[PDB]
Protein backbone atom coordinates (compact mmCIF):
# COMPACT_ATOMS: atom_id res chain seq x y z
CA UNK A 1 0.00 0.00 0.00
CA UNK A 2 3.23 2.50 0.59
CA UNK A 3 4.61 1.11 -2.75
CA UNK A 4 0.74 1.56 -4.56
CA UNK A 5 1.44 5.33 -3.10
CA UNK A 6 4.52 5.72 -4.66
CA UNK A 7 3.68 4.04 -8.27
CA UNK A 8 0.48 6.06 -8.17
CA UNK A 9 2.72 9.52 -8.21
CA UNK A 10 5.08 8.15 -10.51
CA UNK A 11 2.16 7.48 -13.06
CA UNK A 12 0.70 10.80 -12.78
CA UNK A 13 4.07 12.57 -13.03
CA UNK A 14 4.91 10.60 -16.07
CA UNK A 15 1.32 11.54 -17.73
CA UNK A 16 2.53 15.10 -16.41
CA UNK A 17 5.78 15.03 -18.82
CA UNK A 18 4.25 13.13 -21.61
CA UNK A 19 1.02 15.75 -21.89
CA UNK A 20 3.81 18.61 -21.21
CA UNK A 21 6.06 16.95 -24.51
CA UNK A 22 3.01 16.99 -26.74
CA UNK A 23 1.82 21.03 -25.65
CA UNK A 24 5.40 21.73 -26.39
CA UNK A 25 5.50 19.90 -29.84
CA UNK A 26 2.51 21.40 -31.42
CA UNK A 27 3.92 25.13 -30.46
CA UNK A 28 7.32 23.91 -31.81
CA UNK A 29 6.13 23.19 -35.25
CA UNK A 30 4.21 25.61 -35.73
CA UNK A 31 7.12 28.28 -35.46
CA UNK A 32 8.89 25.62 -38.06
CA UNK A 33 5.86 26.37 -40.51
CA UNK A 34 6.13 30.22 -40.32
CA UNK A 35 9.77 30.69 -40.56
CA UNK A 36 9.76 27.98 -43.66
CA UNK A 37 6.91 30.55 -44.66
CA UNK A 38 8.61 34.00 -43.97
CA UNK A 39 11.97 33.11 -45.94
CA UNK A 40 10.61 32.44 -48.87
CA UNK A 41 7.86 35.44 -49.28
CA UNK A 42 10.36 37.98 -47.96
CA UNK A 43 13.00 36.73 -50.36
CA UNK A 44 10.93 35.70 -53.31
CA UNK A 45 9.35 39.47 -53.02
CA UNK A 46 12.13 41.16 -52.53
CA UNK A 47 14.23 39.94 -54.90
CA UNK A 48 11.34 40.17 -58.02
CA UNK A 49 10.53 43.70 -56.97
CA UNK A 50 14.73 44.64 -57.53
CA UNK A 51 14.51 42.21 -60.94
CA UNK A 52 11.27 43.13 -62.96
CA UNK A 53 11.89 47.02 -62.11
CA UNK A 54 15.54 47.07 -62.98
CA UNK A 55 15.14 45.25 -66.49
CA UNK A 56 11.78 47.45 -67.48
CA UNK B 1 53.14 11.40 -74.45
CA UNK B 2 53.51 12.41 -78.20
CA UNK B 3 49.92 10.67 -79.30
CA UNK B 4 48.60 12.97 -76.46
CA UNK B 5 49.78 15.93 -77.67
CA UNK B 6 48.64 14.82 -81.27
CA UNK B 7 45.27 14.04 -80.51
CA UNK B 8 44.60 17.01 -78.61
CA UNK B 9 45.71 18.91 -81.59
CA UNK B 10 43.04 17.21 -83.98
CA UNK B 11 40.55 17.73 -81.07
CA UNK B 12 41.67 21.46 -81.07
CA UNK B 13 41.41 22.49 -84.67
CA UNK B 14 37.72 20.90 -84.70
CA UNK B 15 37.17 23.14 -81.36
CA UNK B 16 38.77 26.15 -82.55
CA UNK B 17 36.42 25.74 -86.23
CA UNK B 18 33.58 25.96 -83.96
CA UNK B 19 35.00 29.07 -81.79
CA UNK B 20 35.50 30.96 -84.96
CA UNK B 21 31.72 30.07 -86.07
CA UNK B 22 29.83 32.12 -83.28
CA UNK B 23 30.18 35.66 -83.50
CA UNK B 24 32.22 37.73 -80.80
CA UNK B 25 29.73 40.06 -79.85
CA UNK B 26 27.26 38.19 -79.43
CA UNK B 27 29.52 35.31 -77.33
CA UNK B 28 30.74 38.73 -75.42
CA UNK B 29 27.37 39.54 -74.61
CA UNK B 30 26.07 36.02 -73.08
CA UNK B 31 30.11 35.68 -71.03
CA UNK B 32 28.29 39.19 -69.20
CA UNK B 33 24.86 37.02 -68.46
CA UNK B 34 26.97 34.11 -67.77
CA UNK B 35 28.95 36.38 -65.60
CA UNK B 36 25.56 37.64 -64.12
CA UNK B 37 24.45 34.71 -62.82
CA UNK B 38 28.38 33.85 -61.07
CA UNK B 39 27.48 36.61 -59.36
CA UNK B 40 23.88 35.13 -58.12
CA UNK B 41 25.81 31.98 -57.13
CA UNK B 42 28.32 34.16 -55.21
CA UNK B 43 25.45 35.85 -53.54
CA UNK B 44 23.26 32.45 -51.86
CA UNK B 45 26.82 31.24 -50.71
CA UNK B 46 28.20 34.23 -48.94
CA UNK B 47 24.34 34.68 -47.52
CA UNK B 48 24.64 31.10 -46.43
CA UNK B 49 27.65 32.12 -44.79
CA UNK B 50 26.11 35.01 -42.61
CA UNK B 51 23.28 32.36 -41.47
CA UNK B 52 25.84 29.81 -40.72
CA UNK B 53 27.84 32.75 -38.30
CA UNK B 54 24.35 33.57 -36.54
CA UNK B 55 24.10 29.84 -35.88
CA UNK B 56 27.22 29.63 -34.25
CA UNK B 57 25.73 32.66 -32.45
CA UNK B 58 23.08 30.98 -31.41
CA UNK B 59 25.39 28.02 -29.82
CA UNK B 60 27.05 30.00 -27.76
CA UNK B 61 23.57 31.49 -26.23
CA UNK B 62 22.44 28.52 -25.72
CA UNK B 63 26.10 26.65 -23.79
CA UNK B 64 26.19 30.65 -22.01
CA UNK B 65 22.42 30.11 -20.94
CA UNK B 66 22.77 26.45 -19.99
CA UNK B 67 25.87 28.11 -17.61
CA UNK B 68 23.40 30.22 -15.59
CA UNK B 69 21.02 27.42 -15.21
CA UNK B 70 23.83 25.21 -13.91
CA UNK B 71 24.70 28.46 -11.52
CA UNK B 72 21.65 28.50 -10.31
CA UNK B 73 21.70 24.78 -9.24
CA UNK B 74 24.93 25.26 -7.46
CA UNK B 75 23.74 28.41 -5.60
CA UNK B 76 20.62 25.91 -4.73
CA UNK B 77 23.14 22.67 -3.51
CA UNK B 78 24.87 25.77 -1.76
CA UNK B 79 21.93 26.75 0.75
CA UNK B 80 20.89 23.05 0.77
CA UNK B 81 24.31 22.64 1.79
CA UNK B 82 25.33 20.11 -0.37
CA UNK B 83 28.90 21.64 -1.47
CA UNK B 84 29.57 18.10 -3.32
CA UNK B 85 26.34 18.87 -5.89
CA UNK B 86 27.66 22.78 -5.96
CA UNK B 87 31.04 21.00 -7.34
CA UNK B 88 29.17 19.15 -9.48
CA UNK B 89 27.16 21.94 -11.22
CA UNK B 90 30.19 24.03 -11.16
CA UNK B 91 32.33 20.96 -12.90
CA UNK B 92 29.09 21.43 -15.66
CA UNK B 93 29.63 25.27 -15.76
CA UNK B 94 33.11 25.80 -16.51
CA UNK B 95 32.67 23.00 -19.55
CA UNK B 96 30.31 25.78 -20.87
CA UNK B 97 32.46 28.57 -20.83
CA UNK B 98 35.66 27.05 -22.03
CA UNK B 99 33.30 25.96 -25.24
CA UNK B 100 31.51 29.44 -25.00
CA UNK B 101 35.34 30.44 -25.33
CA UNK B 102 35.61 28.54 -28.40
CA UNK B 103 32.53 29.55 -29.83
CA UNK B 104 33.58 33.48 -29.23
CA UNK B 105 36.70 32.68 -31.23
CA UNK B 106 34.75 30.92 -33.98
CA UNK B 107 32.54 34.22 -34.23
CA UNK B 108 34.93 36.24 -34.40
CA UNK B 109 36.97 35.00 -37.13
CA UNK B 110 33.35 34.37 -39.39
CA UNK C 1 13.86 16.46 -28.07
CA UNK C 2 17.33 16.06 -29.21
CA UNK C 3 16.63 16.08 -32.79
CA UNK C 4 13.77 18.79 -32.46
CA UNK C 5 16.54 21.15 -31.34
CA UNK C 6 18.27 21.15 -34.20
CA UNK C 7 15.12 22.14 -35.80
CA UNK C 8 15.02 24.88 -33.38
CA UNK C 9 18.35 25.86 -34.65
CA UNK C 10 16.35 26.63 -37.83
CA UNK C 11 14.64 29.19 -36.90
CA UNK C 12 17.88 30.74 -35.25
CA UNK C 13 20.03 30.22 -38.26
CA UNK C 14 16.28 31.94 -40.23
CA UNK C 15 16.28 35.00 -37.93
CA UNK C 16 20.28 35.43 -38.49
CA UNK C 17 19.24 34.91 -42.64
CA UNK C 18 16.67 37.76 -42.29
CA UNK C 19 19.60 39.90 -40.36
CA UNK C 20 22.30 39.57 -42.89
CA UNK C 21 20.01 39.82 -45.74
CA UNK C 22 19.00 43.53 -44.24
CA UNK C 23 22.93 44.39 -44.47
CA UNK C 24 22.73 44.99 -47.71
CA UNK C 25 21.18 47.61 -47.23
CA UNK C 26 23.70 49.70 -45.29
CA UNK C 27 25.21 51.19 -47.91
CA UNK C 28 21.63 52.77 -48.93
CA UNK C 29 20.88 53.46 -44.99
CA UNK C 30 22.55 57.23 -45.03
CA UNK C 31 19.09 57.88 -46.93
CA UNK C 32 16.76 57.12 -43.41
CA UNK C 33 19.22 59.24 -41.51
CA UNK C 34 18.42 62.34 -43.33
CA UNK C 35 14.96 61.41 -43.53
CA UNK C 36 14.67 60.78 -39.82
CA UNK C 37 16.38 64.14 -38.64
CA UNK C 38 14.23 65.78 -41.15
CA UNK C 39 10.93 64.46 -39.83
CA UNK C 40 11.79 65.26 -36.18
CA UNK C 41 12.27 68.88 -37.16
CA UNK C 42 9.69 69.56 -38.83
CA UNK C 43 7.84 67.60 -35.36
CA UNK C 44 9.23 70.04 -33.12
CA UNK C 45 8.30 73.33 -35.67
CA UNK C 46 4.93 71.52 -35.67
CA UNK C 47 5.00 71.06 -31.60
CA UNK C 48 6.19 74.22 -30.68
CA UNK C 49 3.25 76.15 -32.81
CA UNK D 1 2.07 69.19 -69.70
CA UNK D 2 1.31 72.23 -68.16
CA UNK D 3 -2.11 70.62 -66.49
CA UNK D 4 -0.30 67.61 -65.52
CA UNK D 5 2.11 70.33 -63.70
CA UNK D 6 -1.01 71.92 -61.85
CA UNK D 7 -2.33 68.07 -60.79
CA UNK D 8 0.92 66.86 -59.18
CA UNK D 9 1.36 70.88 -57.04
CA UNK D 10 -1.76 70.86 -56.39
CA UNK D 11 -1.45 66.77 -55.28
CA UNK D 12 1.10 68.06 -52.87
CA UNK D 13 -0.59 70.87 -51.08
CA UNK D 14 -3.19 68.07 -50.14
CA UNK D 15 0.05 65.63 -48.65
CA UNK D 16 0.77 68.64 -46.88
CA UNK D 17 -2.51 69.29 -45.40
CA UNK D 18 -2.16 65.42 -44.96
CA UNK D 19 1.21 65.92 -42.77
CA UNK D 20 -0.11 68.86 -40.67
CA UNK D 21 -3.13 66.88 -39.63
CA UNK D 22 -0.74 64.15 -38.49
CA UNK D 23 1.60 66.49 -36.50
CA UNK D 24 -1.84 67.89 -34.60
CA UNK D 25 -2.54 64.25 -33.91
CA UNK D 26 0.73 63.42 -32.26
CA UNK D 27 0.95 60.74 -35.60
CA UNK D 28 4.79 61.64 -36.72
CA UNK D 29 5.17 58.53 -38.53
CA UNK D 30 2.57 59.45 -40.47
CA UNK D 31 3.93 62.62 -40.89
CA UNK D 32 7.06 61.49 -42.28
CA UNK D 33 5.27 59.46 -45.16
CA UNK D 34 3.43 61.93 -46.02
CA UNK D 35 6.39 64.29 -46.65
CA UNK D 36 7.59 61.27 -48.85
CA UNK D 37 4.74 61.82 -51.08
CA UNK D 38 4.32 65.48 -51.14
CA UNK D 39 8.66 64.97 -52.49
CA UNK D 40 8.20 62.66 -54.87
CA UNK D 41 5.45 64.94 -56.54
CA UNK D 42 7.46 68.19 -56.45
CA UNK D 43 10.79 66.61 -57.80
CA UNK D 44 8.42 65.17 -60.45
CA UNK D 45 6.91 68.83 -60.96
CA UNK D 46 10.33 70.53 -61.50
CA UNK D 47 10.73 68.09 -63.90
CA UNK D 48 7.45 68.91 -65.93
CA UNK D 49 8.43 72.47 -65.23
CA UNK D 50 12.05 71.79 -67.03
CA UNK D 51 10.03 69.85 -69.93
CA UNK D 52 7.31 72.94 -70.24
CA UNK D 53 10.39 75.47 -70.37
CA UNK D 54 11.42 73.01 -73.87
CA UNK D 55 8.05 73.05 -74.97
CA UNK E 1 39.04 -6.36 -29.58
CA UNK E 2 40.21 -4.43 -32.53
CA UNK E 3 38.00 -5.99 -35.16
CA UNK E 4 34.63 -5.67 -33.06
CA UNK E 5 35.39 -1.84 -32.72
CA UNK E 6 35.87 -2.03 -36.80
CA UNK E 7 33.16 -4.28 -37.57
CA UNK E 8 30.90 -1.71 -35.65
CA UNK E 9 31.75 1.46 -37.31
CA UNK E 10 30.61 -0.12 -40.71
CA UNK E 11 27.48 -1.09 -39.53
CA UNK E 12 27.42 2.52 -37.60
CA UNK E 13 28.24 4.24 -40.75
CA UNK E 14 25.44 2.40 -42.55
CA UNK E 15 22.93 2.95 -39.38
CA UNK E 16 24.01 6.58 -39.17
CA UNK E 17 23.19 6.83 -43.23
CA UNK E 18 19.45 5.24 -42.33
CA UNK E 19 19.22 7.64 -39.47
CA UNK E 20 19.42 11.08 -41.47
CA UNK E 21 17.47 10.06 -44.12
CA UNK E 22 13.81 9.78 -41.76
CA UNK E 23 12.60 13.59 -40.65
CA UNK E 24 13.55 14.62 -36.76
CA UNK E 25 10.11 15.97 -37.11
CA UNK E 26 8.03 12.87 -38.41
CA UNK E 27 10.50 10.81 -36.12
CA UNK E 28 9.61 13.20 -32.96
CA UNK E 29 6.16 12.88 -33.80
CA UNK E 30 6.64 8.84 -33.90
CA UNK E 31 8.22 9.43 -30.68
CA UNK E 32 5.37 11.06 -28.54
CA UNK E 33 3.21 8.06 -30.29
CA UNK E 34 6.03 5.48 -29.09
CA UNK E 35 5.90 7.52 -25.44
CA UNK E 36 2.17 7.11 -25.38
CA UNK E 37 2.34 3.41 -25.57
CA UNK E 38 5.02 2.83 -23.29
CA UNK E 39 2.38 5.13 -20.55
CA UNK E 40 -0.19 2.30 -21.82
CA UNK E 41 2.23 -0.79 -21.01
CA UNK E 42 2.77 1.07 -17.41
CA UNK E 43 -1.13 1.54 -16.61
CA UNK E 44 -1.50 -1.88 -17.16
CA UNK E 45 1.30 -3.32 -14.64
CA UNK E 46 0.89 -0.26 -12.19
CA UNK E 47 -3.19 -1.31 -12.10
CA UNK E 48 -2.08 -5.16 -11.64
CA UNK E 49 0.35 -4.03 -8.34
CA UNK E 50 -3.74 -2.81 -7.17
CA UNK E 51 -4.99 -6.50 -7.89
CA UNK E 52 -2.26 -8.29 -6.15
CA UNK E 53 -2.01 -5.71 -3.61
CA UNK E 54 -5.60 -6.67 -3.09
CA UNK E 55 -5.07 -10.49 -3.12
Amino acid sequence: RTMSENLRRNLAALEAKISEAKTKKNMLQARAKAAKANAELQQTLAAAAAAAAAAA
Amino acid sequence: GLFDRLGRVVRANLNDLVSKAEDPEKVLEQAVIDMQEDLVQLRQAVARTIAEEKRTEQRLNQDTQEAKKWEDRAKLALTNGEENLAREALARKKSLTDTAAAYQTQLAQQ
Amino acid sequence: FERMENKVLDMEATSQAAGELAGFGIENQFAQLEASSGVEDELAALKAS
